C-alpha cells in the first residue's frame, strides 16, 4: 500500500554493484590494470568488457522490453487511488536515475580524472575508461530509459506526449562526450508534480494550507 | 608504462637517453634513490612535437610512491620547467624518497609544451616498510618546521566543513517548512508572496551580513597568523648548461636500413670510418631506451632494466678492430623481443618511417665515441 | 616614468641598459640632445616576455616634449620595428630635438611585441625656449621642402568642415520641417508616405549623386596635384648588426643572494676569479638601471641619473686587487634608497625571485671587463 522500499532496493542496487567494483579495480588497478600489453589485462580486464556490453544491450533490451509492453492499454479510466502508487513508483525511477547519474558523471567520472594524473595511458580501454564509459554511462542511461518509459505508459500526463524536457533529460548524455544538458531535469520535476496533483490537489495542496498544515 | 603504445619512431627520434643509473634497486621508506643520466635531444625533433621551449623534467611512476626530493639538469635544480635546446646533450639528477611499499617501475621522462610525455626506460625499484613511516619535513624562512605529509590539512578540513555546514544551515532553515508541491502550487494560481517574510528576511541579511563579515574577519585573521607570504613561484627556466661534449672520431654512414614483417629484429648496412688513433669496435647500438650490445665487445654493469637489455642482441658482419684510417662497410642487426615487446615493430604503423639511435664505439683501452645515426627505415615482407 | 610599478624581476631580467651618454643637459627649443649607450637581451629572457622578433627603439617621455629626429641600433637607422636577438649587445643612438618648454624626464626604452614596454633608465633634460619657436623642415623627393608641424594642416581640416557641412545640410534640409511627434504619428494610423515626396526625393538624389561626383573629382584632383606618392613604409628589419665584444677575462659565480625585507640593500656571495693577467677589482653592480658602485675603486663621471647612482652603494667584504690566476669568495652588499625608491624590493610579489645584473671589473690601468650574474634572489625576513 501506497509506495514500499522497493525503493530500498533501488538505492542499494547501485550503491553495492559499485561498491563491489571500487573493490574490484581497487585490487587490480594495481596488479594486470598498468600494463595493458601483458596477458592479465585481457582477462581481468577486456573480458570485463565485452562481458558488460553483452550484458548492457540484453538488460536494456529486457527492461525496456518489459515496460513497453506491460504499457498500461486502458489507461483511460484508472482511479486517482494508483494514479498516486504509479506516480510515487515514477519517482522512484528518477531517484534510481538521479543515483545512477551520481555514480556515472560525479564519482567514476572525477576517478578517471585522477587516473590520468598518476599514470600515462597504455590505451584508450583503462581500468576506469572500462569502468567510467563502459560501464557507469549505459547503466545510468538505461535507468534514465527505463523512468522515461514507465512515466510515458504507466501515467496519463506523460502519455499522450513525449515530454519535451524529459526527452532532452534522457536523450542527453548522448551528446556528452571527451577528449582530446541535463538541468532539463526540472522541466521534468515540475511536470511530474503535476502529475502528483490530479486528484492529490486536495489538499493540503490549498485545503489544509488555509488551516493546519 | 605509457610507452609501447606511443608512436615508435616519435620514440626513436625525440629524446635519446643513455649513461642511466640508479643508486639502488630496493630501499626503505623514507630512503633515497637517486637516479643519474644524459640524455640527447635529436636534431631531427619532429614536427608535430612542439620544440622543448618550455619542457619539465618528470619521473613516471604510478603516483607518490616516491616523492622528488631534487632534480638536476646540468648542474642546476630544475623545479620549474626549462627550455632544453635542439641538438644539445645534458646530464641531470632526480632524487627520490620512498613513501609507499611496493615494487614501482620507475621512468625519468621529460614533459613537453605542445603534445607528448617523452618516457625513458624504466627500472623496477622496491620499496620495503610502512607508509606510516613516511615523514616530508620541511623548515622555512619563517622558523617553523613542518610535515608536508599533513600541513595545514586540520585547517584546510575546518574551513571546508564550517562553509559547508552554513550552506546546509541555509537549506535546512528553509526546509522546516515544506519545500515543493504547496509552494509550487501556491506560486501558480494566485500570488506567491505569502511563502516568505521576515523573520524570513531577517535571517536572509542575518546570513549575507554573517557571511562577508566571517570572510573578512577570516581573512585578516589569517592575514594576522602568516603575516609572511610569497606568490607561487613560477616560470621557465632559460640558459640550462648543455653538456661539452668532444668531436666523435668515429663517422657513420647508413645507407639502407630494414626490418623483416614481421620480426624482431632491425638489419642496417653502416659504413663505419675510424678518423682518430687508436683500432675501434662497435659496442653498442641504443635506439628506443631498447640497447643491443655486442658482447664480444661491450658488457652492461648498470644494471640496465632487463627487459631493454639485449646481452648479444647486436652482431656486425665483421666486428674485427678497425684501424685508424681505414674505413669500411658493415651489416649490422640489432636483434631481441624487446623489438617486439616494446612494440619498435609498430613503426609499421607510423606515418614517418624513420629511425635514429646512437651508435657507441670503444677503443683498445676502453674509452668510447658516440656517433648518432638516423635514416629512414624500410620495411621487407616477401 | 613607468617602470617602479612594473615588475621587479621583468626589469632586472630583461634589457641590460649601459655605458649611456647625453649629450646635453639644458636644451633650447629647436636643438639637438643625443642619447648613446648600449644595450644587452638578457639570455635569461622570461617567459611571458614575448621574445623581442619585433622590437622597437622608443623613447620614454610625455608625448612630442621632443621629436625623434634620428634612431640607430648599431650602424643602421631604425624607424621600424627590429629584431634583436636574445644574448646579443646592441650600441644605439636616439637624436632628439626639442620642442616644448619645460623639464622632461627622458627615458630610451624598448617596444616588444608580445606584452610590455621595457624602460631603460631615465635622465632629466630642460628645454628653454617658445612652442612658437619650433620648426620640423622635410624636403621631399618631389622638390618640395615643407614644415611638418603644419604640413597639409588646411586641407585636413577643409576636406572635414565641407564634408560635415553637408552632413549637416542632409539634416538641416529636413529639419526645416516638424521632426518627431507628427511624423511618429502619421506613420501610426495611416500610412506615411505624405511625409516624403519629390521635390524631397530629388534633393535625396541630388546629394546621392553629387557626393559621389564630388568624390571622384576630389580624388583625381589631388591625384593631379601630389601625382608622386608611395605607401606607408613598413616592415620589420632583420639582420641588426650587434656589438662583437671580447671574451670576458673574469669568471663570477653566485653562491647564495639574499635581501632583507623590508629593507634597501640585497647581499650576495661571489667566487669571483681572475683569468687573463693584470690585478683587477669590483667596480659596479649595475641591476635594474640602478648603479651600485665602489668609490673606492670607479666614479662615474657620464652624470647618469642622481636618483640612480649609488656613489658608494656597493661594499665588497675584499676588494683589493685580485692577483691574476688568484680565486676567491667574497661577500658583496649592494645598498641605496633607490632599491627602495624604484621598488626592486617589490621582488617579493614577483612570481620569480630571481636577479640578474651586470658586474664591472676594472684593471690596474683603468681597463674594464663586464661580466653578467644572474641567480636566484632569496628574501629574509627574520
Ligand atoms: Cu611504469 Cu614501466
Ligand atoms: Cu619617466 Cu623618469
Ligand atoms: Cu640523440
Ligand atoms: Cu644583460
Ligand atoms: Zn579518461
Ligand atoms: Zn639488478
Ligand atoms: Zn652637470
Amino acid at each position: 500500500l501506497l509506495d514500499k522500499k522497493w525503493l530500498t532496493f533501488a538505492l542499494a542496487i547501485y550503491t553495492v554493484f559499485y561498491l563491489w567494483v571500487r573493490w574490484y579495480e581497487g585490487v587490480y588497478g594495481w596488479s594486470a590494470g598498468l600494463d595493458s600489453f601483458a596477458p592479465e589485462f585481457e582477462t581481468y580486464w577486456m573480458n570485463f568488457l565485452y562481458t558488460e556490453i553483452v550484458l548492457e544491450i540484453v538488460t536494456a533490451s529486457i527492461l525496456w522490453g518489459y515496460l513497453w509492453k506491460t504499457r498500461d492499454r486502458n489507461l483511460a479510466a484508472l482511479t486517482p487511488r494508483e494514479e498516486l502508487r504509479r506516480n510515487f513508483t515514477h519517482l522512484v525511477w528518477l531517484v534510481a536515475y538521479a543515483w545512477a547519474i551520481y555514480w556515472g558523471a560525479s564519482y567514476f567520472t572525477e576517478q578517471d580524472g585522477t587516473w590520468h594524473q598518476t599514470i600515462v595511458r597504455d590505451t584508450d580501454f583503462t581500468p576506469s575508461h572500462i569502468i567510467e564509459f563502459y560501464l557507469s554511462y549505459p547503466i545510468y542511461i538505461i535507468t534514465g530509459f527505463a523512468a522515461f518509459i514507465y512515466a510515458k505508459t504507466r501515467l496519463p500526463f506523460f502519455a499522450k506526449g513525449i515530454s519535451l524536457p524529459y526527452l532532452v533529460l534522457v536523450v542527453g548524455p548522448f551528446m556528452i562526450l571527451p577528449n582530446v544538458l541535463a538541468l532539463a531535469v526540472m522541466g521534468t520535476l515540475t511536470q511530474t508534480f503535476y502529475s502528483f496533483a490530479q486528484g492529490g490537489l486536495g489538499q493540503s495542496l490549498c485545503e489544509a494550507v488555509d488551516e493546519g498544515l | 608504462h605509457g610507452e609501447k603504445s606511443q608512436a615508435a619512431f616519435m620514440r626513436m627520434r625525440t629524446i635519446h637517453w643513455y649513461d642511466l643509473s640508479w643508486s639502488k634497486e630496493k630501499v626503505k621508506i623514507n630512503e633515497t634513490v637517486e637516479i643519474k643520466g644524459k640524455f640527447h635531444v635529436f636534431e631531427g625533433w619532429p614536427e608535430t612535437v612542439d620544440e622543448p621551449d618550455v619542457a619539465f623534467l618528470n619521473v613516471g611512476m604510478p603516483g607518490p610512491v616516491f616523492i622528488r626530493k631534487e632534480s638536476y639538469i646540468g648542474g642546476q635544480l630544475v623545479p620549474r620547467s626549462v627550455r632544453l635546446e635542439i641538438g644539445k646533450t645534458y646530464d641531470f639528477r632526480v632524487v627520490l624518497k620512498a613513501r609507499r611499499p611496493g615494487d614501482w617501475h620507475v621512468h625519468t621522462m621529460m614533459n613537453v609544451q605542445g603534445g607528448g610525455p617523452i618516457i625513458g626506460p624504466g627500472k623496477w625499484i622496491t620499496v620495503e616498510g610502512s607508509m606510516s613511516e613516511f615523514r616530508n619535513p620541511v623548515t622555512t624562512l619563517t622558523g617553523q618546521t613542518v610535515d608536508l605529509e599533513n600541513y595545514n590539512e586540520g585547517n584546510t578540513y575546518f574551513w571546508h566543513a564550517f562553509w559547508f555546514a552554513i550552506g546546509v544551515a541555509w537549506i535546512g532553515y528553509w526546509s522546516r517548512r515544506p519545500i515543493f508541491i504547496p509552494r509550487l502550487l501556491m506560486v501558480d494560481a494566485g500570488r506567491a508572496d505569502e511563502l516568505v517574510s521576515a523573520t524570513d528576511r531577517k535571517v536572509a541579511m542575518g546570513f549575507l551580513a554573517a557571511t562577508i563579515l566571517i570572510v573578512v574577519m577570516a581573512m585578516s585573521s589569517a592575514n594576522s597568523k602568516y603575516p609572511i607570504t610569497i606568490p607561487l613561484q613560477a616560470g621557465t627556466m632559460r640558459g640550462m648548461k648543455p653538456l661539452e661534449l668532444p668531436a666523435p672520431t668515429v663517422s657513420v654512414k647508413v645507407e639502407d636500413a630494414t626490418y623483416r614483417v614481421p620480426g624482431r629484429a632491425m638489419r642496417m648496412k653502416l659504413t663505419i670510418t675510424n678518423h682518430g688513433n687508436s683500432p675501434i669496435r662497435l659496442g653498442e647500438f641504443y635506439t628506443a631506451s631498447v640497447r643491443f650490445l655486442d658482447s664480444d665487445v661491450y658488457k652492461d654493469t648498470t644494471g640496465y632494466p632487463e627487459d631493454l637489455l639485449a646481452e648479444d642482441g647486436l652482431s656486425v658482419s665483421d666486428n674485427s678492430p678497425l684501424a685508424p684510417g681505414e674505413t669500411r662497410t658493415v651489416d649490422v642487426t640489432a636483434s631481441d623481443a624487446a623489438w617486439e615487446v616494446y612494440r619498435l615493430s609498430d613503426i609499421i604503423y607510423d606515418p614517418d618511417s624513420r629511425f635514429a639511435g646512437l651508435l657507441f664505439f670503444f677503443d683498445a683501452t676502453g674509452n668510447r665515441q658516440v656517433v648518432q645515426i638516423d635514416a629512414p627505415l624500410i620495411p621487407s615482407f616477401m
